[PDB]
DNA sequence: CTCTGAATCTCTTCCCGCGCGCCGTAGGAC
DNA sequence: GTCCTATCGATCTTCGGAAGAGATTCAGAG
């Protein structure tokens, strides 16, 4: 190809074939002109050494070059590896009908939607837009509709909002480690230029919102839409593929709001009255007559689905708080209130959400998750949950704890100053005195944070769980648990040298206060190690997943039951004393290999190829079973695949 | 106390406490004094071009038997100055001219010349020059050479565990690294046999070198090993005991004599026994024959009588051998002492590997191991071996390498030759063997005493050497064969190889970086980067934790925070604020001398290996105003260890609390509080802020802005003191005062400011005045702001009023919520200037034209072109507008159209034309401009001298010799024709009218030369006829998706542009401008951002009291009282300031700049205590909790509990969204395989890359995948059938088989590999 | 006299996206 | 100045990758 003016792009192969053909022209000449052996052995060497270049330049002694020692890319350099066809153009390739933008958070989306800019939708869906303007007969054909789109005329949006009206679009970040990293959403149009993503789903992508771009793809055919809607739509993927654990796990602000809504404060406005239901609980809150975390009694009703699966509705007085009454209004009618009757936090609400999925199923769960999100945002707003430096709490015992520990370290030093302790022992004991100070500072600081709240119970003071701003965030599990708050206001503690060996004199300061220059300079030996690790690791992790999919990709589940009776045995992992995992982690949802007996003898408990779903694993936990034999894909005697029963539960379903 | 006239306009209230004894060095002396060190000639020939010339000249051929020799060099002034050069697009360079003298000798005679011909300065090349901003201009583009940091020349000893063999033991290695030439490695084999190699070639037995130097083995053994002797007298074979050779080891055998036995069999030996051994004088002793039967002999033993061998040096003895050789009369038999701990036998072991006999057989082995396939040959071998280590053409420890070598061998002196010598290698071997004998230490590799900085003035001296090295090879031959009769030096050399060498360097080297001219900080922190990469360095892909990590010698030399996280952490570092390059290139940094017990205010720079010899107190350490330490014991660092030591034990002290950081981090306030992750991301995000439209000042800073904005050279700085004569936002012109004038000059310094222009990153850079007409200015005052500055403080961003709280989730996770009030104010709008160019050529079908007569297009488009064929200035343009109506013969409308998507106002055009080619009225329009701009500024001197000279007529008329019957109405040289007599005054008149004519003739050549600069065309590339460049300015606003960041490494997209009524507002009804999320502060431990907010809030409060005191018409004496009460606030803060001396005028002029918040300094590790922020907030009428109750503008409800409100500083980053939003329906495809193009600069499709395909396969989704990688992508049929089915709305595909896979088949079948598709 | 141990050499692998920026055959002979 | 032909067939490709595995080279001996 020509480039900038009358110059051909140096198009490597044509320099290699040029080498060959020149040499061959000479060799035909010198053969027919009958040169002596030494001359033809010259040209014959130079020809063999040139065809060497053309095939796989650089397996020779040295690669040949035509610039500042750039080796020319030969054929075999075009086939292989990271810039060659197999990886660069075949296995994955660039695609039309795609676009990208910076993502930004859209709180108002229902979980299945994402907003995408009108400019992109109009530049992406063009073929479908022509397929409406001809169908309106409003444009004569492509030749006119093209112009009618270019002019961006007033009709086109009402057409676009009919084209798109339910065409799923696929959003994926990159890298995309796992299936949840491409998902489909129904688009809704936006005026701006960012892609408005749903808040809960950002966690799945590991999409942070700090300027993290994301690509979008339109699926074109009917089949690509039916696959997108049935499989990849975000509503169908509330669980992880890898472990039976939600991926909708609540966003930090949502859980902050729900924690704040459900606390009890022992003094409050409107405390102690009795109400006929959530609705007048809300009227009581919204008019400002009762505080949200005030204690109350309410009439409640709750629903249970019986042994058949049909609802029994029940009603009672409940003793609770205004905000637990309001929150009960969001829960779908089939869960027990005992799941809400407690000050909620990130673990407690994940199990809340999980139990919704356990009891109702998917379709209520996605909507309940949406409502949780909206609720948490709204009460987190009213909560005004700011952060402020007067809210960093230093336990003044910290001053004494250092002033004590410093002298005891100097006792280890004075022995050393008398030769009375060894050079190893002096060090490895001093760092334990600093550990004994550090545990004490941390414990005093967590006690002080809980200690900061005490209030008059109409007469005489009494204590309660601390409304201290940073402590709400830790105690809720929103962000920054013990290891962070310990550094913010307790002490930063011991630090490590480049070779991992521990510093003899720790950072007894904390970030509420200043580090001096040395404490700061040593602090960076931590952090720069942790960043070097990130930037170094991100290669080897990827080369690991490549090697794995590129060995696993041959498997597909391909029979129902291979017909084995063989398998392997599961127990709690008992080691180092106590059990590091229970049986219910391992065995849940495999199929039994062999008939599982009652603990004891001759009474069978589970038939010999039964899926041990949850009601079976709770039953095993009712028994004194320790070892269970189950089928495993390593033992499944299907040729060229695996049988379904040997694989067992599909974790995402 | 005094402040300069640009300080005394916004005296930043300073909270610092430590008195800054050393004021920050000019932040680019790293670069400028490197290049000055290259460009200056220096008779002490090291450093500079002159050193390189003297590295090659004199130059000669033996067969020519004549020479040419360098005498001296001159460097002419650069053909175009920087401003004009940056327009015209060439490189700013200087012509290199060299006095070469060619000397012609004769045969037979003494060498006295037949002739010698000094060529009058042969032209040698064009070396670029550095601009005073420290940047090179290389093709109009402005480029910066980052300093390299790499392993200094020297000798280095090393060892490792597990990386080698892993059986618990460690292997030791020594290297000699020259500056130029071959590396030599010595290393032991595991079995302690010693080996050597050159340049990581094959392993050789190490004595092969000592052989090659023609030591015999007997001599080698006298170089390395201690003697033990046997004397065959008083009884057969007595033995020479040196007592100290037995200690700690077991006396496993009979040694005794004469009285008390020292130590009998089986017992250790100790001091008291050695003293008894000495007191008995054990000079000879009895030992059993097993002892002598252990020995290896020192020296050669032929039988003299037969003349024939019985034993040889390092041959091993036995009783029968000892008998026959002492029986042969060799009554002194001599051997070596080799205790396994202290005297291991490694060289004898090496002589058991050794295949060599003597010198020649080793040279044979050398030449065959090094040059396999060439013949060894006695006359030929040395022409390898000497050029490995002993010849200047190929081995060279520079003066730094020799110094480091000598220091490591513990030599007395460091003025030494650059080549090795026998004893220079032997000393390395001995030191390596001492290490293996356990009596020494290995060096830490990654220590800033072993790695040295190379900067531009050294990289370019090497590349210029590569030049002279290729001229060497040409000129030697041309001289050797030449007749010497007609040749003159300009025949002998030609510039082309030098120019190739240096131009490729400055143009394209891995270190000639294109400058990040993003904002004035990013200019500087780039000019002072330290890079480990590039030529002679390591590589970003090929290093690990050993070098990325920080090291204890970094303190004060390299900033630990400011490194570009990502694939090259710590392979790039930023040279710390105060640090400096030593003479040799090692990084050295200033410390205060602690003299006995007082901190003396004198600074000594310490390199990284001077530092370990002292104990140095941390910068915070207090003093008593005499200067004794206040503390009785104090924290110091010492040997990388740190601990507490006594008062008056300590020996040096840090110079400043800023010493540990770079400017990039030194600008963060309250850095004392931040996690070093978030310090790092802060100090990296500051260098990306784009200059906003109306930039001002950070309210909380560090007082480093007053230095970054000035030293970065981008504010225009007053070269000499004077008074402002005129200002108009394009020119500023200063009547310099006569106390700093040069006597013949007009005395007037213009400053033509640069206006709207593209930065290298497309942000605009318009300088604006800060002065007023008639205002006085002093040398070094800022006259004009740069981009991102105001009043000469750095000012990247805008001091936006932020409150920390959740808001319905719009600021979830990280996002920033923003009020419409900020965008309405044009707070963050920013101007992006693109350059588009239309080239035109003398193509093969014929020459192009620029015209409006374009074929196939009507006035519907052409309405914006003028009649010449270029767009009007001030045309506002959009996609597809024709900017330049180029056309090609045989007529084709190829014309410059504005690319898709972009839009803007055409702010300027430029036109460039070859020689011998016609202009047009847009070239004449530009000539009219530039001529007039030169002529005006010249006239404003000629006018000033004319006025002075006519005064110099008038005054000496009017004062005496008056002729003023009529005077001032007349032409003031027609004043000569008045009738004054031939007394001296008429001769003064005649002479000073001739001085007036010559004053006209003076400018009569100066303006001609200037107009000749403008009249000419330009040095176009071959093929082009002319080029025109057209600039589009876009005023981009701010919108969802744009990125903003704080200084603390907090960052977000802005997520919604909320209308004012929805912002929270306070109990006074002012809404907040931004709502940040709180949870990021504990979760990422960057709580310094809260104290910036509170101190920012107080900063607003003082302006709030001042603005009220200016709306109310308070008298200055009350106003001065409040301002003074603000500056004196706090503890014993460093600064003192007396508004009593500000003359009221300047008190109002000060107030008029505080009236939007008092600016504050919080120097990095020395900031305000909390108790001083509270104190300032109490001086304002503000709530000292810092928090305020807020209400929600959606309802007017109160928020529960107050929330933080205050003035953070926020930067718009250059990652703004419309520069990234992209989408493609269909368009281009690549040629080799039909997959879509990739880009925004091309209308590309996103890569559905490898990992996404596994992601689809992991759903069941097969049809989606089939589509994505065929129909949507590659199948040349199917995509056009798909497109039509979609416009038909059929929703069906025909999938085929991708053409990229057919490419593969042919690319395999283009090997002799028959791959084929198969049927069943 | 070469058979199983071990020893030195080369070959091969090293995240995914993305955006800029520039830079892009020579020398000799007719 | 343009067109055609060839590369260090009279040097010196960078030491600062590890690894990890194989092909290919050598011990102590039956
Ligand atoms: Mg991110
Ligand atoms: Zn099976």
């Amino acid at each position: 190809v020509p480039l900038d003016g009358g110059r051909f792009a140096t198009s490597d192969l044509n320099d290699l074939y040029r080498r060959v053909i020149n040499r061959n022209n000479r060799l035909k000449r010198l053969l027919d002109l009958a040169a002596p052996d030494i001359i033809v052995r010259n040209e014959k060497r130079m020809l063999q050494e040139a065809v060497d270049a053309l095939l796989d330049n650089g397996r020779r002694g040295r690669a040949i070059t035509g610039s500042n020692k750039r080796p020319l890319k030969s054929l075999a350099d075009m086939i292989k590896g990271k810039q060659g066809r197999f990886r660069q153009n075949l296995l994955g390739k660039r695609v039309d009908y795609s676009g990208r933008s910076v993502i930004t958070v859209g709180p108002y989306l229902r979980l299945h939607q994402c907003g995408l800019p009108k400019k992109m939708a109009l530049e992406l869906f063009k073929p479908f837009i022509y397929g409406k303007l001809e169908l309106r007969g409003l444009a004569t054909t492509i030749k006119a509709a093209k112009k009618m789109v270019e002019r961006e005329e007033a009709v086109v949006w009402d057409i676009l909002d009919e084209v798109i009206r339910e065409h799923p679009v696929l959003l994926n970040r990159a890298p995309t480690l796992h299936r949840l990293g491409i998902q489909a959403f129904e688009p809704v149009l936006i005026e701006g230029k960012a892609i408005q993503l749903h808040p809960l789903v950002c966690a799945a992508y590991n999409a942070d919102f700090d300027g993290d771009q994301m690509a979008v793809h339109v699926p074109l055919t009917l089949e690509a839409q039916l696959e997108a809607r049935a499989l990849m739509m975000s509503t169908n993927n509330i669980l992880s593929p890898a472990n039976g654990e939600p991926i909708i796990v609540p966003s930090q602000d949502v859980v902050l709001g729900l924690y704040y809504m459900t606390r009890d404060c022992v003094n409050a406005k409107g405390e102690g009255m009795v109400l006929t239901g959530p609705k007048e609980a809300e009227r009581l809150y919204r008019s400002g007559l009762a505080s949200l975390h005030a204690r109350v009694k309410v009439r409640i009703t709750e629903y249970e689905k019986d042994a058949n699966g049909e609802l029994v509705a029940k009603t009672s007085l409940k003793d609770t708080t205004v905000g637990r009454a309001i929150l009960w209004m969001i829960v779908p009618k089939g869960l027990p209130y005992s799941i809400v009757n407690q000050a909620l936090g990130k673990k407690a609400i994940s199990k809340m959400l999980n139990t919704c999925y356990r009891i109702l199923g998917l379709k209520p769960t996605v909507i309940f998750a949406d409502q949780i999100m909206y609720t948490g945002f709204a009460y987190a707003a009213r909560s005004g949950a700011s952060v402020g430096i007067d809210d960093m709490v230093i336990p003044e015992k910290k001053h004494e704890i250092i002033s004590e520990a410093e002298a005891e370290v100097a006792e280890i030093q004075e022995q050393f100053q008398s030769g009375l302790v060894t050079a190893g022992e002096r060090y490895n004991k001093v760092i334990d005195i600093w550990a004994a100070a550090n545990d004490r500072v941390s414990k005093a600081m967590m006690d002080n944070l809980q200690t900061e709240t005490v209030i008059n119970r109409d007469g005489q003071e009494e204590k309660q769980v601390s409304f201290n701003s940073i402590y709400m965030m830790a105690d809720s599990g929103a962000r920054g648990s013990a290891a962070q708050i310990r550094q913010l206001a307790g002490m930063r503690g011991l630090m490590a040298k480049p070779d991992g060996s521990i510093i003899e004199t720790p950072i007894t300061a904390n970030f509420r206060e200043g580090l001096n220059v040395l404490q700061y300079f040593i602090s960076t030996h931590g952090a720069r190690k942790g960043l070097a690790d990130t930037a170094l690791k991100t290669a080897n992790s990827g080369y690991l997943t490549r090697r794995l999919v590129d060995v696993a990709q041959d498997l597909v589940v391909t029979e129902d039951d291979c017909g084995t009776h063989e398998g392997i045995m599961m127990t709690p992992v008992i080691e180092g004393g106590d059990v590091k995992e229970p049986l219910r982690d391992r065995v849940l949802g495999r199929v039994t290999a062999e008939d599982v007996l009652k603990p004891g003898t001759a009474d069978i408990l589970v038939p010999r190829n039964t899926l041990l779903h949850e009601q079976w694993c709770d039953l095993l936990e009712e028994n004194s079973v320790d070892a269970v034999k189950v089928r495993s894909v390593v033992s499944c005697d299907t040729d060229f695949g695996v049988c379904a029963h040997c694989y067992g539960r599909d974790l995402a379903r | 106390m005094v402040y300069s006239y640009t300080e005394k306009k916004r005296i930043r209230k300073d909270f610092g406490k430590r008195p800054q004894v050393l004021d920050v060095p000019y932040l680019l002396s790293i670069q400028l004094d490197s290049f000055q060190k290259f460009i200056e000639q220096d008779p002490e020939g090291q450093y500079g071009l002159e050193a390189a010339f003297r590295s090659v000249f004199p130059i000669q051929s033996y067969s020519g038997n004549s020479e040419l020799q360098y005498v001296s060099y001159r460097l002419g002034e650069p053909v175009f100055d920087v401003q004009e050069c940056q327009i015209r697009g060439v490189t700013y360079s200087a012509p290199l001219r060299v006095k070469l003298r060619l000397v012609i000798y004769e045969r037979e005679a003494p060498e006295g010349t037949v002739k010698d011909i000094k060529e009058q300065e042969v032209y040698m090349g064009e070396i670029p020059l550095m601009t005073d901003n420290g940047t090179f201009v290389i093709n109009g583009t402005e480029r910066v050479i980052v300093s390299q940091l790499h392993r200094s020349p020297g000798v280095f000893f090393d060892s490792d565990k597990g990386k080698t063999h892993s059986s618990g033991k460690v292997l030791y290695n020594a290297r000699i690294i020259p500056y130029r030439g071959s590396w030599l490695d010595f290393e032991f084999d595991p079995k302690d046999n010693l080996f050597v190699r050159i340049d990581r070639r094959r392993k050789l037995p190490a004595t092969i070198i000592l052989r090659a130097l023609n030591y015999t083995t007997e001599q080698i053994l006298d170089l390395f090993f201690e003697k033990v002797i046997f004397e065959i007298r008083d009884n057969k074979l007595q033995m020479e005991l040196v007592p100290e050779r037995l200690r700690g080891e077991t006396a496993s055998f009979d040694i005794e004599a004469n009285g008390k036995v020292y130590v009998e069999k089986g017992r250790r030996i100790t001091a008291r026994h050695i003293r008894q051994l000495e007191k008995d004088d054990v000079k000879l002793i009895e030992v059993p024959v097993e002892y002598i039967a252990g020995k290896v002999v020192a020296k050669d033993y032929i039988d003299e009588s037969t003349g024939e061998l019985i034993c040889a040096a390092n041959m091993e003895l036995s009783l029968d051998l000892l008998a026959k050789l002492s029986q042969s009369g060799h009554k002194r038999i001599e051997t070596l002492f080799t205790n396994d701990l202290d005297h291991g036998p490694y060289i004898s072991e090496t002589l058991r590997v050794d295949p060599t006999n003597d010198r020649l057989s080793a040279l044979v082995e050398i030449y065959r191991m090094m040059r396999p396939g060439e013949p060894p040959t006695r006359e030929a071998a040395e022409s390898l071996f000497e050029n490995l280590f002993f010849s200047e053409d190929r081995y060279d420890l520079s003066a730094v390498g020799r110094m480091k070598f000598n220091r490591s061998l513990l030599r007395e002196e460091i003025e030494g030759s650059g080549i090795l010598s026998k004893d220079d290698i032997i000393d390395v071997m001995k030191k390596l063997i001492d290490i293996r004998n356990g009596k020494g230490e290995v060096d830490d590799i990654d220590h800033l005493g072993n790695r040295r900085i190379r900067s531009v003035g050294e990289m370019a001296e090497n590349q210029f050497r590569v030049g002279l090295v290729r001229v060497e090879r040409a000129v030697k031959e041309r001289l050797s064969l030449g007749d010497l009769d007609t040749l003159m030096p300009q025949d002998m050399i030609n510039a082309k190889p030098i120019s190739a060498a240096v131009k490729e360097f400055f143009g394209s080297s891995q270190l000639s970086q294109f400058m990040d001219q993003n904002n004035p900080l990013s200019e500087i922190t780039h000019k002072r980067r330290i890079s480990a990469l590039g030529p002679g360095g390591l590589t970003r892909e090929r290093a690990g934790f050993e070098v990325r990590d920080v090291h204890p010698t970094h303190y004060g030399r390299v900033c630990p925070i400011e490194t570009p996280e990502g694939p090259n952490i710590g392979l790039i570092n930023s040279l710390s604020v105060y640090a400096q390059t030593n003479e040799y290139g090692f990084l050295e940094t200033p410390y205060r001398k602690v003299t006995d017990g007082v901190v003396t205010d004198e600074i000594h720079y310490l390199s990284a290996i001077e530092e370990g010899n002292y104990v140095i107190a941390q910068a915070n350490s207090n003093l008593d105003e005499e200067g004794h330490f206040v503390e009785d014991l104090v924290t110091c660092r010492s040997k990388g260890e740190s601990s507490l030591f006594s008062r008056d034990q300590v020996d040096y002290m840090d110079v400043s609390t800023q010493q540990v950081v770079s400017v990039g981090a030194s600008l963060i306030p309250f850095l004392e509080h931040d996690d070093a992750n978030r310090a790092l991301m802060g100090a990296n995000m500051q260098r990306q802020a784009v200059p906003t439209l109306r930039a001002d000042k950070p309210l909380v800073g560090t007082g480093m802005e007053r230095a970054v904005a000035v030293d970065s050279g981008v504010t225009a700085v007053a070269k000499r003191g004077g008074v402002v004569q005129y200002v108009d936002a394009s020119r500023i012109v200063i009547k310099v005062n006569e106390d700093e004038m040069y006597p013949g000059e007009a005395g007037i310094d213009i400053y033509n400011l640069t206006k709207y222009t593209r930065s290298n990153q497309n942000t605009c850079i318009n300088q604006m005045p800060c002065v007023s007409l008639g205002e006085p200015v002093e040398r070094g005052d800022v006259l004009a702001d740069g981009p991102s500055t105001d009043l000469g403080e750095l000012a990247l961003g805008q001091n936006m009023r932020v409150a920390f709280m959740p808001w319905n989730g719009y600021n979830f996770e990280d996002s920033i919520l923003v009020s419409e009030r900020v965008v309405q104010e044009d707070r963050f709008t920013t101007i992006h200037i693109q350059e588009l160019a239309c080239v035109s050529r003398d193509t093969k079908l014929g020459p192009e034209e620029i015209t409006a007569d374009i074929p196939n297009v009507g006035e519907a488009a052409l309405s914006k072109l003028d009649e010449s064929g270029i767009v009007y200035i001030g045309a506002e343009v959009t996609g597809g507008d024709i900017l330049v109506g180029k056309v090609t013969p045989k007529v084709k409308d190829s014309s410059l159209r504005v690319p898709n998507g972009v839009s803007g106002t055409v702010i300027d055009v430029q036109v460039f034309t070859r020689d011998g080619v016609e202009k047009d009225k847009r070239a004449l329009e530009i000539e009219e401009m530039q001529l007039k701009q030169a002529k005006k500024d010249l006239s404003e001197e000629l006018q000033i001298l004319e006025a002075g000279l006519f005064s110099r007529i008038r005054a000496v008329l009017v004062a005496g010799g008056v002729e003023a019957e009529k005077l001032d109405k007349l032409p003031r040289d027609r004043w000569l024709e008045l009738g004054l007599t031939d007394e001296e005054k008429q001769n003064q008149l005649e002479q000073l009218a001739e001085q007036y004519d010559e004053l006209k003739h003076e400018f009569e050549k100066k303006l001609e030369a200037k107009r000749r600069k403008i009249t000419q065309g330009d040095d176009l590339a071959p093929g082009v006829l002319k080029i025109v460049k057209v600039y589009l300015a876009v005023k981009r606003r701010i919108q969802p998706g744009d990125k903003m960041a704080g200084r603390h490494g907090n960052k977000g997209v802005i997520s919604k542009i909320n209308p004012i009524e929805d912002m929270p507002y306070d109990e006074n009804g002012t809404p907040v401008d931004i709502v940040l999320n709180p949870l990021g502060v504990p979760s990422r431990m960057n709580i310094g951002q809260i104290l910036e907010t509170h101190l920012g809030m107080a900063a607003k409060g003082i302006g709030d009291k001042i603005n009220a005191m200016l709306k109310q018409q308070q008298e200055v004496a009350k106003l001065r009282e409040f301002i003074q009460r603000a500056y004196d606030l706090g503890a014993d803060v460093r600064q003192k300031v007396d508004l009593s001396t500000f003359s009221d005028e300047e008190v109002m002029r000060l107030a008029e700049n505080l009236r939007k918040g008092m600016p504050i300094a919080t120097p990095v590790f020395d900031g305000a205590k909390e108790a001083e922020i509270k104190e300032l907030l109490k001086l304002g009428d503000l709530p000292t909790s810092g928090q305020i109750r807020l209400y929600d503008g959606r309802t007017g409800e109160q928020f529960e509990r107050p929330v933080t409100v205050g003035y953070m500083y926020m930067l718009k980053l250059n990652h703004l969204v419309d520069d990234k939003m992209h989408a493609r329906s269909t368009g281009s495809y690549s040629l080799v395989t039909q997959q879509p193009l990739g880009g925004k600069a091309q209308f590309g499709g996103q890569r559905f890359g490898e990992m996404e395909v596994w992601a689809l396969e992991a759903y069941g989704a097969a049809y989606t995948l089939q589509e994505m990688l065929t129909v949507k992508s590659d199948d040349v049929n199917g995509r056009t059938k798909m497109y039509k089915n979609i416009v038909d709305g059929n929703h069906q595909m025909e999938p085929g088989m991708p053409e990229s896979f057919n490419v593969l088949l042919k690319e395999i079948r283009s090997l002799g590999i028959n791959i084929e598709l198969e049927d069943e």
